[PDB]
């Protein structure tokens, strides 16, 4: 937790109902946006910090908490965009008589910023004497280890926490139909909006233009960015009657 | 030289209000963990409250609300201002620095309040 | 909360017989206890941390192990400076309850 592992996620499309519907993660809730609908909201760059905690303080992965881990180890912003999945890990995390090697900062000189790295390892200062570089009465070193048992209690077990932060091209996903040709459909292709009949066509477009254009100019030809055929658009049947 | 020295202590009606004290030497009170304890006869040593570096204050369910803590930064200096003192609060008080929350590492000598209806 | 008990809670023990104290943790810790002195009106030392370690200058008269629900403290020469109060407290459970204390004195004439 105090080396806490953060992952730049640029440049790609991001799917997060698969990580909502899975069922395996304890904790998610989320703040600033809905899980529903932050599928359908995009950023900049996605922020993915990892760490393995104990389970009873995953209550101070929120913001503007208190406590050892939040103020030492992981601090969170209150104006934050993201949000906490938290689920159990002791089939792995967990090892008969102790897997000691997750630390956490137990000293600190001050709180953290919020989204603050240490790593430092420098003998803590309790009283006031040179420490020297070494352990001693009043200078600790200010890691504690983690304790983990397969055969402990639940909250006091390891628990895997990945909290995602966002801040334009990490947009997720997008699928509705198939294409529907011969009936008047009020389209919507890459967020062009048009309405028309759909039909096979003969115009030979070159590899790289999407879109086709006539004289005075209307989107009377598309290529769809879906599958790469061609489709005539024709107006959707507007003569008059008498 | 450790030494946790202690006062405030004394007789006040049940209902009545006081001040505590724990005058700390070489560490720092308001960087480094420490806890006020309890001890009265016939039950066991118990804890009350327990303040950080900056940090929370976190008290007992038994005197949640009751009690307040508000350490005075001019020197190392921990207080306790006692509110609405029911009539099983006769005890001693121990200011004891901690090793976070986990350990008592070492005490003071306690200043004992007596609450009753006498004189 | 863990609330503490002492089954020996006052024992008269010759100098020197290798005593035996004992407490039992109401809840399931794993080896979460450490072992606590209070002398007559002094500070309250800690023995053992952990029921496994002796900490500072503890020494190895004191062999007190045990865990989960049953945990026991072992004196073995008694001097008379161990005629004390021996408590037992938990690591795992806020808020922290000490024990009840067990008085050990030593016989005389």
């Amino acid at each position: 937790v105090y080396a806490w592992n953060r992952k730049r996620i640029s440049n790609c499309v991001a799917d997060y109902s698969v990580l909502y519907n899975s069922a395996s993660f304890s904790t998610f809730k989320c703040y600033g946006v809905s899980p529903t609908k932050l599928n359908d909201l995009c950023f900049t760059n996605v922020y993915a910090d990892s760490f393995v905690i104990r389970g009873d303080e995953v209550r101070q992965i929120a913001p503007g908490q208190t406590g050892k881990i939040a103020d030492y180890n992981y601090k969170l912003p209150d104006d934050f965009t993201g949000c906490v999945i938290a689920w159990n890990s002791n089939n792995l995390d967990s090892k008969v008589g102790g897997n000691y090697n997750y630390r956490y900062r137990l000293f600190r000189k001050s709180n953290l910023k919020p989204f603050e790295r240490d790593i430092s390892t420098e003998i803590y200062q309790a009283g006031s004497k040179p420490c020297n570089g070494v352990e001693g009465f009043n200078c600790y070193f200010p890691l504690q280890s983690y304790g983990f048992q397969p055969t402990n209690g639940v909250g006091y077990q390891p628990y895997r926490v990945v909290v995602l932060s966002f801040e334009a091209t990490v947009c997720g996903p997008k699928k509705s139909t198939n294409l529907v040709k011969n009936k008047c459909v009020n389209f919507n292709f890459n967020g062009l909006t048009g309405t028309g009949v759909l039909t096979e066509s003969n115009k030979k477009f070159l590899p790289f233009q999407q879109f086709g254009r006539d004289i005075a100019d209307t989107t009377d030809a598309v290529r769809d960015p879906q599958t790469l055929e061609i489709l005539d658009i024709t107006p959707c049947s507007f003569g008059g009657v008498s | 030289e450790v030494q946790l020295v202690e006062s405030g202590g004394g007789l006040i009606q049940p209902g009545g209000s006081l001040r505590l004290s724990c005058a700390a030497s070489e560490f720092i009170v308001s960087r480094n963990y420490m806890s006020w304890v309890r001890q009265a006869p016939g039950t066991g040593l118990e804890w009350v409250s327990v303040i950080y570096p900056g940090g929370s204050t976190f008290y007992a369910d038994s005197v949640k609300g009751r009690f307040t803590i508000s350490r005075d930064n001019s020197k190392n200096t921990l207080y306790l201002q006692m509110d609405s003192l029911r009539v099983e609060d006769t005890a001693v008080y121990y200011c004891a620095r901690d090793y976070g929350d986990f350990y008592f590492d070492y005490w003071g000598q306690g200043t004992l309040v007596t609450v009753s209806s006498a004189s | 909360e863990i609330v503490m008990t002492q089954s020996p809670v006052s024992l008269s023990v010759s100098p020197g017989e290798r005593a035996t104290l004992s407490c039992r943790a109401s809840q399931g810790v794993a080896s979460n206890l450490a072992w606590y002195q209070q002398k007559a009106g002094q500070a309250p030392r800690l023995l053992i941390y952990g029921a496994s370690t002796r900490a500072t200058g503890i020494p190895a008269r004191f062999s007190g192990s045990g865990s989960g629900t049953e945990f026991t403290l072992t004196i073995s020469t008694l001097q008379s400076e161990d005629s004390a109060v021996y408590y037992c407290q938990q690591y795992n459970d806020r808020p922290r309850t000490f024990g009840q204390g067990t008085k050990l004195e030593i016989k005389r004439t």
